[PDB]
């Protein structure tokens, strides 16, 4: 999972979400099942810093999909819990680098 | 374990650090004057025990 984070798996998962739950080539119930099957490992993976997410900005995609499927309240509540968990992160003090 | 092209070690990345902000934050949090100590650490890391 740390290797996938180094490979920026969140970046790929953003497109995987977008293609299915923003573009609609499938059925809403099956897409809901997909979303419930893809929120779980996002909730489960070890995370220590929003720098990881910042390489993908997948939170924006999560906001877009909770806004689109606002009628499906379990997905919305899970994305609420996920963004609440992710927002607690930081990087303590991190030395700025020259640019 | 895998140094880049024509570089012995990754000590060259230290020159991108902003030591001034680090010294400022050290002085704020811990009341330590360590601005020259960061420079000494950087020079020693780039070349361990130079001939002075």
């Amino acid at each position: 999972l740390k290797e996938i984070v180094r490979l920026r798996g969140y970046q790929c998962v953003a497109n995987i979400l977008t293609m299915i739950v923003l573009d609609q080539e499938q059925q809403q119930v099956d897409v809901e099942s997909f979303t419930l099957s893809v929120l779980d490992m996002l909730e489960s993976w070890p995370n220590s810093s929003r720098n990881r997410i910042s390489s993908s900005q997948i939170e924006s995609v999560l906001e877009s999909v909770k806004t689109k499927l606002k009628k499906i309240q379990p997905i919305g509540k899970k994305i609420n819990s996920l963004l609440n968990s992710w927002s607690k992160l930081e990087i303590s003090y991190k030395i700025p680098k020259s640019q | 374990r895998s140094p880049p092209k024509d570089e012995d070690d990754l000590t060259f990345k230290l020159d991108e650090l902003i030591l001034d902000d680090y010294a400022t934050e050290l002085e704020r949090k811990h009341q330590l004057k360590k601005r020259s100590t960061l420079q000494i650490i950087k020079e020693e890391l780039q070349s361990r025990y130079r001939e002075i």
